[PDB]
């Protein structure tokens, strides 16, 4: 059974470590956990829909899943306005039913099915140290992930499109007909610096690049899956890695930690695949919106915003970036790399154009600037909107704040877990994870350092 | 002596603690000290 | 066999009886309206 | 045998809860201090001493409840229940902040009783009394902060109120009015506390990662036996590891554990000395040379001068409500503030 | 190992719950009624939500004299706050 | 083979200081950061941190002392932009805009991550269990939070912690003004972690020192009763457990030394993990609890609490911090 | 009202430990 | 068919509760397993049918 | 809001998302029943 410390060597608080050499029960654990994930997706979608007020913006209602469905072009119209809440309901309900199916399978393999799959089948039974089988399973899952990326491509190209916040006239659901298949453009995002003004793959600012990158990712994942089904690890790969279940877990933990940090930065900075109609403005967006709002107000009052001098001698409203571009003044000079659909019509070749600023600011831009200024991603833990010194009137914390904070916590803890399991896999492969042998202590066989 | 299993005692006591602290958070959102 | 009322009994009840009393009090406070 | 010896024998019997001679002082005082804090944070207001709601009955949560200090006009009165201020009226005694002095005095005598308990148990089981010597540092902190500091000031009002947000107020008050971060005694206290946390973490991790394999279970906690004569971990391996990682390492276990005693105790004692200095308003508030230069040169700026401006903001913006007895009416135009905001 | 019945043995006994399913709810109800009848306000002098201020008053009833503090509190209470 | 000899030297356990491959990255970055820090702390010219052409003096030669000196963070005009030496036209421009801060913090973060890796590496070479690096991940996460993650969330390396004592105090006070860190539960967990770490450090030291087995006289130090590498236990854990189990009660006392030392490792590390996560989650502006005007009487008058007094202090810091840098009512970042 | 949500969550939160109790009562593989 | 749709969804909820309690109990009790096997099959089939019914009755309600 | 034909199932939906947390708690309950063996 291996369901106690004496038989397994693991205490109850490490009891899932008893599942390492038990393929059937481990499969049950995985399938039940996948059922848990799908259950949260469906139940959270239904919870968010049940409290959804469609006339209020999504970012004011504490929603994180409905904006994801809206970004896919389901249920929304021009400007992000909800036209139909039934697709959200369908997504939630189908996830809940599929989660019931996955929970049934997980429970069956965990407590009723065979504890080891090796006797029942050679296809499904696996040994962790069988490199060929591990690469085969990895190849199957790579093909599955590539099919998922191509499913996003299919939704964007043939099944209604995606919400484009950069669409002409305003954000709208648009079918992407010309994805960027150029490897220079696609793989130029991977070579971009992660620092200010460059932003690496977080700086993707159009859906054509998104769809082209997903075509490339789906094709690459399918090709790599076929590659790992057809091949065995090479000698350098065999000598460079530890080949055990905990080692593979630690590799995945490091990868997931990196992806968690990337997603944190993506939801904090990107407003293309996280449109500000659904997720609210970014921090840079809100600061630029405040500067824009007071520029409009004082320009209506008669101020010459190009020549107004702030207290320090810099431009109160307009100043120059370190490379000469005309940018908004004040502290929001740190956010001059921000690009947004409401701000781009006033940007010329040298930055913000003074003539367009004087003559071309439309009322929808003013409404957007005021709305994004007053919905800055700043809030308290008990969902009080505004700075830490604000009074209790506004019940608002941005979804960008919730997603970024939660996934930074998760990414850091998964880095810690990767360190734990990588060290433990190395020690267990080397044979001293349970401590130092008294009769063969290595340090006692080493010369002194004086 | 051991007529009622200890796991039942622990489960019931923990559920009571959970109910009490959930009531305390609900009262943080309702009545006195709710800012409304 | 075992005595019932000890020093340990006194310490436990001097901590536990006011704890339950105060918990009931604060639970009643949760339904107070201004 | 005499009544004293019989009572001593009963007091030193082995129980679930040891009592001892020190128990007579410890258990009443400690129980009364804890019960007073819970009773105050549950039922007792600060409306007449501070103009604050500070109880669950008024709608505060766990972070914002406090047993607040007495009003400033009470001075350093002991505020006994039978004393001339309360005159035996328990309700008025609660309303005048008598629960604060109740908790403070019973807590002080409970801490005395606890250190006496440490001494008595150390004598009984035949061990050296280094735990009581280590506990002298939290006693020094409590005496300096809750007793010596208000005695140096005008009243009990400026002592910490027994509460979470009230203690946060105490921290911010010390920053704004005393520049307590700039005090070298507080710096030694911070060094002692953070070094003690570092030593705790690093010693625990070092022991857990140099354990001898004394069992075949993956969970290594079972392998230790309480009465074994051998070290459960390798001191030689740990010493070599830290010698090659950090340059220096412990080689004496007794010195290691004395050092673990020494660092946070010394830090807390230094911080208590600094708190006595602040009790007399003898602050490390300013550096005179930088003050003179910044006065004579409006382009000289350091983080210290920025901190001074922050302290001016703290004092001006918190003084009318944190000190209601002064009747501070600061008009809007006298409040220091930067541009905008 | 000190001469008392172990806590696990006591709290798993039926007789313990026979006593305590009566005593624990009685104490809980006693605290609930201590708050809900308003006896806590009278015992500890805590203002009711209608008792912090007089109807037009926005000043805080702060005691300013040491030996007349009881009389000051009674005057503040007599002011219909 | 030359490469094989170099690999044998790098991974050698006979070097006085272990190098390893994490060390071949760690040593140059830490040396660069240390040398640049010493040179900047002594002799750097004033730095325009706010980007408002009001330079802040941080070095000893320009009027500071040990307490007030700092390496000032890079300019707010730079923001999150990468600012190496070769991106500046001259060294005078680089020093004006706070380039040494970026150089030092990037080299230090790289070197400290490789220090964690090097701790793992030496533990592996010596046949140890590998989780000392996991314990070191808590201060490393704290350093990443205050030097990298908070600038990323706020959008400028000017909001990172200055490399100095008074600059650190400025960072603390402005952070409390803008995020109410004291009312954040993660920082409260961190304070519990460090207070408990000091408590359990003093407790473990005093209990072990209390139960030291007599091997000396009153003339000599008790520390000479222990010899390096002795097999026998230098103190009686049974006596210490008896003392502590009579001090509180028996089942509150560890009798397993391994469990006790795991607790000593686990408490401050988890607490500091949570406070580093607190700094990062307030970097994404998820601030501490806001209870301002929470208690309301029957008519609707605000009844102040201690949280409102904290709010007054925070308002003072907020209106005075960076007194020339704001042009608009909301301090959005 | 709120009583409906409380009834639902009570039924689910007892449905868990009911599974555990039923397995312990009939001496299951638990 | 709003009352019919509500009845079908209520039946689905009640059967989901019954199976959520009973499937782990049946799986972890070998002693009567043969009999419980048939019930599990029946329940699964009925549950699937109820889901389909509700889905179709979603669009005519 | 949900579609109106699902309206009477609104309270149940209101308690659905916290079900995964209970699963974690359920593990401990199970481990308490076997005595944390
Ligand atoms: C630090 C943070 C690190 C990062 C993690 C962030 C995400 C964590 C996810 C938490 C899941 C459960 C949250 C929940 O259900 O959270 C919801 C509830 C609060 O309920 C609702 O909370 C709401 C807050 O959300 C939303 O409120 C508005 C909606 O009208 C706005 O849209 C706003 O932006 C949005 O945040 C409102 O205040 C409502 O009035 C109130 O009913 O949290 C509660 O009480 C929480 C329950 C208290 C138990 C204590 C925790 C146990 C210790 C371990
Ligand atoms: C022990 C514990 C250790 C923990 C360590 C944590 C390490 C992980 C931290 C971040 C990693 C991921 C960084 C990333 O994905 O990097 C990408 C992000 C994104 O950067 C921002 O990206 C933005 C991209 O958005 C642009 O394009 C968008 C398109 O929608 C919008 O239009 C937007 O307005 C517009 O500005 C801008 O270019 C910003 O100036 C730029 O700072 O970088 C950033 O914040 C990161 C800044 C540099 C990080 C360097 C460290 C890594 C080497
Ligand atoms: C995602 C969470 C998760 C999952 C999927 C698992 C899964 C598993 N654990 Mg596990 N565990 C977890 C969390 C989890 N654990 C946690 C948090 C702890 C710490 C307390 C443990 C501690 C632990 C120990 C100590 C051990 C396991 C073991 C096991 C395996 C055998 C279980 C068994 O025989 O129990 C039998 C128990 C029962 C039959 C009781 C009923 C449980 C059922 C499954 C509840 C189902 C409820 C659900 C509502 C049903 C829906 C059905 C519907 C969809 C039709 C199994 C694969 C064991 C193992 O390794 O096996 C070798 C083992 O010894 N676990
Ligand atoms: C996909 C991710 C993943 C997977 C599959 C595993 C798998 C495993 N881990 Mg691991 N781990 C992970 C991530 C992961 N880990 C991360 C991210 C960390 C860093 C925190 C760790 C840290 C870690 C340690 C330190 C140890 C393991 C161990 C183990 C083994 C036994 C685990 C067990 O029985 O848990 C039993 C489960 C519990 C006891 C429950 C823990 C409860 C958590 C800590 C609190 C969760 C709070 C919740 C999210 C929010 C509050 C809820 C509310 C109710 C209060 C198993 C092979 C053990 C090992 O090495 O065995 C070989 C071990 O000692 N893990
Ligand atoms: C990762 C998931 C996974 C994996 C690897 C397995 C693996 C296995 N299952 Mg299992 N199972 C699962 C999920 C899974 N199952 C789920 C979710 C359920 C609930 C319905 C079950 C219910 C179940 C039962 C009742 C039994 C098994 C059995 C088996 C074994 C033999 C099955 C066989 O020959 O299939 C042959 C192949 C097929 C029958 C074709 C299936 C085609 C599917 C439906 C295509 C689905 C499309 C796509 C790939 C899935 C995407 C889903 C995703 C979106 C969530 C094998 C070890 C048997 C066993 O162990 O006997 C001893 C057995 O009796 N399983
Ligand atoms: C989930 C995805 C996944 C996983 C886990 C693996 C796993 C594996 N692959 Mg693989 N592969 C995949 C997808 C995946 N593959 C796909 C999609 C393709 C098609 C493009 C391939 C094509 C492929 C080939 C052609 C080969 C492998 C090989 C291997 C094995 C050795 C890995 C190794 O040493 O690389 C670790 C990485 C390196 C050694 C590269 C150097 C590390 C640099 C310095 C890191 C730089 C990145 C840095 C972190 C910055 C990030 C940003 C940057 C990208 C700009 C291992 C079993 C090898 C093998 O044994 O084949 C059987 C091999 O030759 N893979
Ligand atoms: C042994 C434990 C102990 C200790 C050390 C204290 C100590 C204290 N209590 Mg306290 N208290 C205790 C137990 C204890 N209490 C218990 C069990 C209760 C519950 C009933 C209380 C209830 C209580 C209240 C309600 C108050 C105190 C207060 C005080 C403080 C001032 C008391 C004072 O001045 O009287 C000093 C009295 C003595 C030292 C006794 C003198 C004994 C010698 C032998 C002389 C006896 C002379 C002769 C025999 C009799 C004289 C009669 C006649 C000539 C007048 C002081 C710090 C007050 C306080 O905190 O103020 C803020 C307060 O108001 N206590
Ligand atoms: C192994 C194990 C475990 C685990 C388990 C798991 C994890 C499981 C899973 C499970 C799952 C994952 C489950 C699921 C379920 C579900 C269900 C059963 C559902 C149903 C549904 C329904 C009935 C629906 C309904 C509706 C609709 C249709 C619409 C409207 C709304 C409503 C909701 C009404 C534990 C930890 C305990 C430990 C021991 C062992
Ligand atoms: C453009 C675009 C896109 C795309 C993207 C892509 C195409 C990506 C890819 C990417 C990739 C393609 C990635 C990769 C990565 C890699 C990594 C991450 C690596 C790792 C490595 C490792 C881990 C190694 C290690 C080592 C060392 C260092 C030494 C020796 C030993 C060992 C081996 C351990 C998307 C979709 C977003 C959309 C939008 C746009
Ligand atoms: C002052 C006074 C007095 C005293 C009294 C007393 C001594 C009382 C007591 C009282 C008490 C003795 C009370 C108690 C209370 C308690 C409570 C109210 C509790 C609560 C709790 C809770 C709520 C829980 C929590 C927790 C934690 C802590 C952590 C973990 C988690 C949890 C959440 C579970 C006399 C008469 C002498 C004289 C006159 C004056
Ligand atoms: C969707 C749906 C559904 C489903 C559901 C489910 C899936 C459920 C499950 C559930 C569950 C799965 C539950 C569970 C619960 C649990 C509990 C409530 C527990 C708690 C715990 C505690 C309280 C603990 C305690 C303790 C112990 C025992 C030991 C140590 C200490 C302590 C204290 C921690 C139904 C059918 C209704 C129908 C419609 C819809
Ligand atoms: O730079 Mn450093 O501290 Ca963060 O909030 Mn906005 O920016 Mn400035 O004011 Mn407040
Ligand atoms: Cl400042
Ligand atoms: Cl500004
Ligand atoms: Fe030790």
């Amino acid at each position: 059974t291996n369901r106690d410390q004496e038989s397994s060597g693991f205490a109850w608080w490490a009891g899932n470590a008893r599942l390492i050499n038990l393929s059937g029960k481990l499969l049950g654990a995985h399938v039940a956990h996948a059922g848990l994930i799908v259950f949260w997706a469906g139940a959270m979608t239904l919870f968010e829909l049940a409290h959804f007020i469609p006339e209020k913006p999504m970012y004011e209602q504490g929603l994180i899943l409905i904006p994801h469905i809206a970004t896919l072009g389901w249920g929304v119209g021009p400007g992000g306005e909800v036209v139909d809440t039934f697709p959200f309901f369908v997504v939630g309900v189908v996830h809940l039913i599929s989660s019931a199916v996955l929970g049934f399978g997980g429970v069956y393999h965990a407590i009723r099915g065979p504890e080891t799959l090796e006797e029942y089948s050679s296809f499904f039974g696996y040994d962790w140290k069988d490199k060929n089988k591990m690469t085969t399973i990895l190849g199957f899952h790579l093909i599955v992930l590539g099919i998922g990326a191509l499913l996003l491509v299919a939704k964007a190209m043939f099944f209604g499109g995606l919400y484009d916040t950069w669409a002409p006239g305003g954000g709208d659901v648009r079918v992407i007909t010309n994805p960027t298949l150029d490897p220079r453009v696609i793989f130029g995002y991977l070579l971009k610096s992660p620092f200010g003004g460059e932003g690496w793959i977080v700086s993707v600012n159009n859906l054509e690049d998104v769809v082209g990158g997903h075509i490339w990712i789906g094709l690459i994942c399918i090709a790599g899956g076929i590659w790992h089904i057809l091949t065995t690890p090479f000698g350098w790969a065999r000598r460079a890695f530890i080949w055990s279940g905990e080692a593979y877990l630690s590799y995945s933990l490091g990868a997931l930690s990196m992806m968690g940090f990337i997603a944190t930065c993506f939801v904090w900075f990107n407003n293309t695949v996280y449109p500000s109609e659904f997720y609210g403005p970014t921090g840079p967006e809100a600061s630029q919106a405040q500067a824009m709002t007071f520029l409009i107000r004082d320009q209506k009052l008669g101020a010459n915003v190009g020549s107004a001098q702030g207290p320090t001698g810099l431009g109160k409203y307009l100043m120059r970036s370190p490379t000469g571009e005309i940018i908004f003044g004040g502290e929001t000079m740190r956010f001059w790399d921000f690009r947004g659909p409401w701000l781009e019509p006033l940007r010329g070749p040298n930055g913000l154009d003074l003539n367009k600023i004087k003559n071309d600011i439309q009322p929808w831009q003013e409404r957007r600037a005021a709305e994004y200024m007053t919905h800055a991603p700043l809030g308290s833990l008990n969902s009080v909107g505004g700075v830490a010194t604000e009074i209790n009137s506004v019940n608002f914390v941005s979804p960008r704040s919730w997603l970024a904070t939660s996934h930074f916590v998760l990414a850091f803890f998964f880095l810690v877990g990767h360190l734990w399991h990588a060290g433990r896999a190395r020690a267990a492969a080397a044979g001293f994870e349970k401590g130092i042998d008294r009769e063969s202590e290595p340090v006692l066989s080493m010369p002194s350092l004086d | 002596g051991g007529r009622i299993p200890l796991w039942i005692v622990a489960t019931v006591a923990g559920m009571g603690v959970i109910v009490i602290v959930g009531l305390f958070f609900y009262g943080a959102y309702a009545g006195l000290g709710s800012s409304l | 066999s075992y005595p019932i009322f000890t020093v340990r009994w006194v310490a436990v009840h001097t901590l536990a009886v006011p704890t339950i009393f105060f918990l009931g009090a604060i639970a009643a406070m949760q339904f107070i309206q201004r | 045998r005499g009544w004293f010896d019989i009572l001593d024998d009963w007091l030193k019997r082995d129980r679930f809860v040891f009592v001892g001679w020190s128990g007579i002082l410890l258990f009443p005082c400690a129980y009364l201090a804890l019960g007073g804090w819970l009773t105050g944070t549950t039922f007792v207001t600060s409306w007449y001493t501070h103009g604050l709601a500070s109880s669950y009955l008024e709608g505060c949560n766990f972070l914002t409840v406090a047993v607040s200090t007495p009003a400033n006009s009470m001075g350093h009165s002991l505020l006994l229940l039978w004393g001339p201020e309360a005159q035996g009226d328990f309700t008025r005694w609660c309303q005048l902040g008598g629960l604060w002095t109740f908790i403070a005095l019973h807590g002080a005598f409970g801490l005395i009783g606890f250190m006496l308990r440490q001494f008595e148990i150390a004598r009984l089981v035949g061990v050296r009394p280094y735990n009581a010597i280590a506990f002298s540092a939290p006693i020094a902190v409590f005496v300096s902060v809750f007793l010596i500091y208000p005695l140096g000031q005008s009243s009990w009002f400026f002592a910490p109120s027994f509460g979470v947000a009230a203690i946060f107020r105490f921290l911010l008050f010390f920053q704004g009015f005393h520049n307590w971060t700039l005090n070298p005694f507080h710096m030694m206290g911070v060094a002692g506390v953070l070094g003690g946390a570092l030593l705790c973490a690093i010693h625990g991790a070092t022991v857990e990662n140099t354990l001898f394999q004394d069992g075949e279970g993956a969970s290594t906690f079972r392998a230790f036996n309480p009465t074994q004569a051998e070290e459960t971990y390798s001191m030689v391996t740990a010493n070599r590891f830290w010698s090659q990682i950090f340059g220096i390492a412990f080689s004496n276990k007794r010195w290691l554990h004395f050092f673990m005693l020494f660092v946070p105790v010394t830090g807390l004692w230094m911080s208590a000395i600094g708190v006595v200095g602040l009790a007399l308003n003898l602050r490390s508030y300013d550096f005179i040379s930088q003050e003179i230069r910044a006065a004579e040169d409006p382009e000289f700026e350091t983080f210290y001068t920025k901190n001074l401006l922050l302290n001016e903001g703290i004092r001006a913006w918190m003084a009318p409500q944190d000190q209601p007895h002064e009747n501070f009416v600061f008009p809007e135009e006298v409040l220091p503030r930067g541009n905008a905001l | 190992t000190t001469g008392e019945r172990p806590f696990s043995d006591i709290i798993t006994s039926v007789r313990y719950w026979v006593i305590h399913s009566i005593t624990i709810p009685a104490l809980f109800i006693a605290g609930w009624l201590f708050v809900s009848t308003g006896l806590a306000y009278d015992v500890f002098g805590t203002p009711r939500p209608d008792s912090y201020y007089a109807q037009e008053q926005r000043s805080i009833p702060l005691v300013t004299d040491r030996f007349e503090a009881k009389q000051q509190v009674e005057t503040f209470l007599e002011q219909l706050k | 083979n030359l490469w094989e000899r170099f690999c044998n030297w790098v991974t050698s356990t006979d070097n006085r200081l272990y190098v390893g491959w994490f060390g071949v990255i760690m040593i140059p970055t830490l040396l660069a950061a240390t040398i640049c820090f010493v040179i900047a702390f002594i002799a750097a010219p004033p730095v325009d941190i706010d980007g408002i052409r009001e330079p802040v003096s941080g070095s000893l030669l320009y009027g500071n002392n040990i307490i007030t000196g700092a390496v000032v963070p890079s300019s707010n005009a730079i923001g999150l932009h990468f600012y190496p030496i070769w991106e500046a036209a001259s060294l005078d421009e680089w020093l004006y805009n706070g380039g040494p801060y970026q150089l030092i913090i990037f080299h230090f973060l790289l070197g400290a991550s490789c220090y964690m890796g090097r701790q793992w590496e030496l533990s592996y070479r010596l046949g140890m269990r590998p989780w000392i690096c996991v314990a070191y991940s808590a201060p490393l996460a704290s350093a990443f939070a205050v030097f990298l993650i908070y600038p990323i969330g706020q959008g400028s390396f000017s909001d990172g912690m200055p490399l100095g004592i008074s600059g650190t105090f400025n960072f603390m006070i402005v952070f409390q003004a803008e995020h109410n860190i004291l009312m954040h539960p993660f920082h409260q967990l961190g304070v519990a972690g460090v207070f408990g770490g000091a408590l359990f450090c003093a407790m473990h030291g005093s209990l072990v020192t209390s139960s030291l087995i007599r091997e000396t006289t009153e003339t000599e130090s008790a520390n000479y009763g222990y010899k390096f590498g002795q097999e026998e236990e230098t103190y009686n854990i049974v006596a210490a457990h008896g003392y502590f189990g009579r001090l509180i009660f028996q089942y509150a006392s560890f009798n397993n030394s391994r469990s006790l030392h795991f607790f000593l490792a686990a408490w401050p590390v988890v607490g500091v993990w949570f406070t580093a996560l607190g700094i990062s989650t307030m970097a994404f502006n998820l601030n501490g609890f806001n209870f301002n005007h929470s208690v309301i009487d029957a008519k609707g008058n605000v009844i102040n609490t201690w949280a409102d007094i904290i709010n007054r202090a925070n308002l003072g810091m907020e209106v005075m911090h960076e007194r020339n840098a704001h042009n608009f009512p909301l301090d959005l970042a | 009202e709120v009583i409906a949500q409380l009834t639902m969550i009570a039924m689910i939160g007892i449905a868990g430990p009911m599974i555990i109790f039923l397995l312990a009562v009939r001496r299951g593989n638990l | 068919m709003t009352i019919l749709f509500q009845l079908a969804l209520a039946a689905l909820v009640i059967l989901s509760f019954v199976m959520v309690i009973g499937v782990p109990v049946a799986y972890a009790s070998p002693q009567d397993w043969d009999r419980s096997k048939q019930l599990i099959f029946l329940g699964s089939g009925l549950w699937i049918a109820l889901v389909l019914v509700v889905g179709v009755l979603n669009f005519f309600v | 809001k949900l579609p109106e034909a699902y309206a009477i199932f609104d309270p149940l939906v209101d308690v659905l998302p916290v079900i995964p947390v209970l699963f974690l708690a359920l593990a401990f309950v199970w481990q308490a029943a076997v005595g944390f063996r």
